[PDB]
């Protein structure tokens, strides 16, 4: 009982394919039969120029639950990014991805991933989802950003 | 006479010096090394019952001492996903699924005051340790003098 996530979702794809930001990715996996699992999505985000994550195209997935667009889509790194907001699981934390807090059923694909973008370079200190990450970026941010860098060309296209 | 079990269902200071002068060696003994997350609930449920008092501090020390050797010393033993859980038990850090944090601090403070100095202890671990221990939390803030102490011993490390 997903027809209302599947007719937003098949929007949000149409509205995509129409526009959207240079050097990101956003497509709908397909299921084995060969139609498109409209639930499960294989996203890309370019590391945002004049900072360390540039030249980095970082992937990662978004899942669409049944009852979407009440509750937002779970955004998972694969694989795992080293940053002070990426669980180790992969999952990245946004207040607008948090039923909670600000996600509304508005919120589009495109937000969400321009938002992630922003997140990139500027993490949300008071509240890290890993522990790796924050004690570097707080004790020896030289040291953090030089992990950065390697990271992006780690990932580089 | 006690046992283990009964012990951790109602951990009390009473109880851990039932379990006799070798109740140090049957904490480990019982316990599921093998598993981070049983690792970290052992090591709670003990430190709960620290108390400044000769007899109290001695066997809630000894028995971390026993646990945690035993835990560490495997080359299997994933000590970062035990101090992730630890901190995410202690309430320092937050975590994708649901737990309850305990609601006072002064024995795991006190137990990890100690633990820190013992050979067993890898230091790879301190940097992280501090990191949380220092960042803000009105759990730590109600436990200033076991937190003041653990944070000067970090520093030592």
């Amino acid at each position: 009982m997903s027809g209302i996530a599947l007719s937003r979702l098949a929007q949000e794809r149409k509205a995509w394919r129409k526009d959207h930001p240079f050097g990101f990715v956003a497509v709908p996996t397909k299921n084995p039969d060969g139609t498109m699992n409209l639930m499960n999505w294989e996203c890309a985000i370019p590391g945002k120029k004049g900072t360390p994550w540039e030249g980095g195209l970082f992937k990662l997935r978004m899942l669409f639950k049944d009852d979407y667009p009440s509750s937002p889509p779970k955004c998972k790194f694969e694989p795992p990014l080293f940053h002070p907001n990426v669980y180790p699981s992969g999952t990245v934390c946004l207040s607008i991805l948090e039923e909670d807090k600000d996600w509304r059923p508005a919120i589009t694909i495109k937000q969400i991933l321009l938002g992630i973008q922003e997140l990139l370079n500027e993490p949300n200190i008071q509240d890290p989802a890993q522990a790796e990450a924050y004690t570097i970026y707080c004790q020896n941010r030289v040291e953090y950003e030089k992990r950065v860098r390697a990271q992006a060309k780690k990932f580089a296209p | 006479p006690a046992d283990v079990s009964t012990f951790l269902a109602f951990p009390s200071p009473e109880k851990l010096l039932r379990l006799g002068p070798k109740s140090s060696v049957l904490i480990a003994q019982q316990t599921d090394t093998s598993d981070p997350e049983k690792v970290v609930s052992a090591f709670l449920k003990v430190s709960s019952v620290f108390k400044d008092e000769a007899t109290v501090r001695m066997a809630v020390q000894d028995a971390v001492d026993a646990l945690m050797q035993k835990a560490f010393n495997s080359s299997s033993f994933n000590s970062n996903t035990f101090l992730t859980r630890l901190l995410v038990h202690m309430g320092l850090l937050k975590s994708e699924d649901k737990v309850k944090a305990i609601a006072n601090l002064y024995g795991p403070l006190m137990a990890l005051n100690h633990m820190v100095q013992q050979d067993y202890f890898p230091k790879a671990l301190a940097p992280l340790l501090l990191a949380f221990v220092t960042k803000p939390n009105s759990a730590l803030e109600s436990c200033s003098f076991a937190r003041h102490s653990l944070l000067q011993t970090l520093y030592k490390v």
